[PDB]
């Protein structure tokens, strides 16, 4: 036949593990959409129905962008009163939520609690990553790569080492990979052969956003490069960002 | 776990020889690349020498090139390390291993080497 | 006469097994139908019969060699051949029975079991749960020798079921999951015999529902959560596909994508 896609009422988590929120729970037309700590109740301001028409609705009102230029805030609005194609959104497999008319992307240009959501030019940054799920917490696993060794981070340096039962990693909804022991530090890469480090997630930049792919590689979306173990040499204690070929030094596996 | 038996080791005067035998009762060692690793008390695990499954290809590190001889007996499922002309830098804990990661032998003995031995102390002192 | 993929346990290494599971995945799908970056197995509805099965020849250190048959539609084992005998799982519908007629034509005589192939059957016959049947290269070597000798009357019925549980998990479930593949990949590495974790057990039980949950989702988000388990017996729920993209390698055809 043909797959019947449903309309699951769900939360939308994004930057810094924060949820999409309707400011103060007020639903008058034009009210701003913000970034709030995820709740554990049934308040309608954080539960979003992924409707069959590429709209995103909460308490009847639609998720709508104020304009089609970068920097305008995303608001709550009547679904019939708003502009016909200002209420439409696409949720991509790589975590990006995009308005397909402006081609701009739902983003939170700040990490603070209460940050007004905006539409921005798609750079595949952590500030532009989202995950529709009722799961409040990040997914803590151990990332295993070449030779069955574990991805370990100590201070800013990150390398690969034989697994010891730190090596735990919080896979956040915004696409950032963070060490479990310090959840405001991210798996960062500056340039787009460069070396990966553990800087703060403050910038929430393209280069701190990662995507686990089906081929076994951890892919940086903006650059197109994947995680690589320099010359398949774990003793170098260097994880770099190399173009794609698919050898074991590029293959990883989350072992939760 | 340990699945290789170790026989050998001890104290030696610099410039002397020594043999390190290593067999596997229940492990089929004749199929996989076998190698030797060592580690000084301070640091750190370094590789010594490996040998192809068919004994055709062998690799050695710099500190042992020309002085150590790795060999194997696939009829007896054993692996040996002949340590001639020993230097005081060879003082470490030597362990035999068998890589099950790669079908062939890699340069610099690259691999996982998940099946290892108990390991014995080698001491080159005057 | 279908595609033949061969793998041996004599000197089996992590790469020879990685190349084996990858070669099995290559002959299972066309590779074209991919949904949310996870491939989809061909549809059984309008599938020609010469495109229905693939064969897997298994040999070990001993001279014994055994060949399995896999259903392309779900990568599961439907039967096996050993020498001049062929044994098939009890099919679950009239159509599956006829498709079995076309597997091992050139045999002395073929037999069909009274039981199906799902785990609740094989665990009862073997007298062992999946949580206690160990997996690894060693177990796979013993499973091959046991499968061959059943044609000669050497293997008891419980052991035959136990051997099936090992072959299905290490091949079928491995072709379906990079997770289960990597879990078998680490057993081959350090040469160990471990039983599958609750993580592996749950992924096997949920594979049927995970295929359904992903194909008919709304832009990746599930209609209802699927419950999974960690390495420890800890239960968590999955609401979206992004986390399962590194976990699932193949899905069974449920429905067709929208135009
Ligand atoms: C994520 O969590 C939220 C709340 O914890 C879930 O929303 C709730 O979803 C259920 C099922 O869709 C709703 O209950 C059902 O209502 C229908 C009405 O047609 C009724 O026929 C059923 O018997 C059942 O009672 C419930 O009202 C709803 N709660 C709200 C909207 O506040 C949501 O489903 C969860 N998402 C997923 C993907 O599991
Ligand atoms: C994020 O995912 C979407 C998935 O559709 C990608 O956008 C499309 O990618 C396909 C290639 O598979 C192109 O043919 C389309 O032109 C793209 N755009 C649209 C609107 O479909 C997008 O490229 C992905 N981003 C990254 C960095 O992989
Ligand atoms: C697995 O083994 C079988 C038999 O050893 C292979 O079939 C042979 O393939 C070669 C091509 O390299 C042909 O020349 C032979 O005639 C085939 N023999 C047969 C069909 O009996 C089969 O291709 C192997 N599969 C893989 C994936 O390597
Ligand atoms: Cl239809
Ligand atoms: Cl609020
Ligand atoms: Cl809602
Ligand atoms: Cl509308």
């Amino acid at each position: 036949d043909v797959c019947m896609d449903p309309e699951p009422i769900v939360r939308i988590v994004g930057r810094n593990g924060l949820c999409v929120d309707v400011r103060d729970g007020r639903f008058h037309n034009g009210n701003a959409i913000q970034l709030w700590p995820c709740k554990s109740n049934t308040d309608a301001n954080q539960l979003w129905t992924l409707k069959r028409d590429n709209t995103i609705r909460s308490n009847g009102k639609c998720l709508t962008t104020y304009g089609y230029s970068p920097g305008v805030y995303v608001m709550i609005y009547d679904c019939n009163t708003a502009a016909t194609d200002a209420t439409r959104w696409q949720i991509w497999d790589n975590g990006t939520i995009i308005n397909p008319r402006s081609s701009l992307v739902l983003a939170a240009t700040s990490g603070n609690s209460g940050t007004t959501l905006t539409v921005q030019t798609n750079i595949y940054a952590v500030s532009q990553g989202w995950l529709p799920t009722n799961n409040t917490q990040p997914f803590v696993t151990t990332i295993v790569g070449l030779y069955g060794l574990c991805l370990q981070a100590n201070s800013g340096q990150v390398w690969i080492e034989d697994c010891s039962s730190e090596q735990q990693w919080a896979l956040y909804a915004d696409g950032s990979i963070r060490p479990q022991q310090n959840r405001d530090n991210c798996l960062t890469s500056d340039s787009n052969e460069t070396v990966v480090k553990i800087l703060s997630c403050g910038p929430a930049s393209s280069g701190q956003r990662w995507m686990f792919k089906n081929d076994g590689t951890i892919l940086n979306l903006y650059s197109g490069l994947v995680l690589d173990v320099r010359a398949s040499d774990p003793s170098l204690k260097q994880i770099i960002l190399y173009p794609l070929h698919g050898d074991p030094n590029q293959i990883w596996l989350p072992l939760f | 776990q340990v699945q290789l038996a170790e026989t050998g080791g001890g104290l030696v005067e610099p410039g002397g020889s020594l043999r390190l035998s290593c067999a596997a009762p229940e492990f089929r060692l004749q199929y996989y690349t076998a190698g030797w690793f060592r580690q000084a008390p301070g640091k750190e695990r370094e590789w010594v020498a490996c040998i192809s499954a068919g004994g055709g290809v062998t690799y050695y590190t710099g500190s042992v090139q020309g002085r150590f001889t790795i060999s194997r007996d696939n009829a007896k499922r054993t692996v040996y390390l002949q340590m001639d002309s020993l230097k005081p830098e060879d003082t470490a804990v030597y362990s035999c291993a068998a890589d099950l990661e790669y079908s062939q032998i890699m340069p610099s003995c690259r691999g996982s080497y998940g099946v290892r031995g108990q390991g014995t102390q080698v001491t080159v002192s005057s | 006469q279908y595609p033949i993929i061969n793998f041996t346990t004599a000197g089996a290494t992590v790469q020879s097994y990685t190349n084996f599971i990858r070669a099995v995945r290559g002959r299972l799908t066309t590779g074209a139908d991919v949904r949310h970056e996870i491939p989809v197995l061909p549809n059984r509805v309008g599938l020609p019969i010469n495109q229905r099965f693939i064969l897997v020849e298994l040999s070990n250190h001993a001279e014994l060699s055994v060949t399995l048959a896999l259903d392309v539609t779900n990568a599961y084992v439907v039967g096996y051949r050993a020498g001049n005998s062929a044994y098939f799982f009890h099919p679950d519908n009239q159509e599956d029975a006829e498709a079995i007629t076309h597997l091992f034509t050139d045999v002395q005589n073929r037999y069909t079991f009274a039981f199906g192939g799902n785990y609740d059957r094989l665990e009862q016959l073997a007298g062992n749960l999946r949580e206690n049947i160990e997996l690894g290269n060693g177990p796979l070597e013993e499973a091959i020798s046991a499968l061959y000798y059943y044609s000669t009357g050497g293997t008891q019925l419980p052991t035959l079921a136990r051997s099936f549980i090992i072959c299905i998990q290490m091949i079928s479930e491995a072709a379906r999951f990079q997770y289960i593949e990597g879990e078998m990949r680490t057993r081959i590495r350090y040469n160990r015999r471990s039983a599958p974790d609750p993580s592996v057990i749950t992924l096997e039980n949920s594979w049927g529902r995970l295929s359904t949950a992903i194909q008919e989702s709304n832009q990746g988000a599930f209609a209802s959560p699927i419950q999974l388990q960690r390495r420890n017996g800890s239960k968590f729920s999955v609401y979206d596909v992004s986390i399962l993209i590194p976990i699932i390698a193949l899905m069974v055809y449920r429905c067709a994508p929208p135009p």
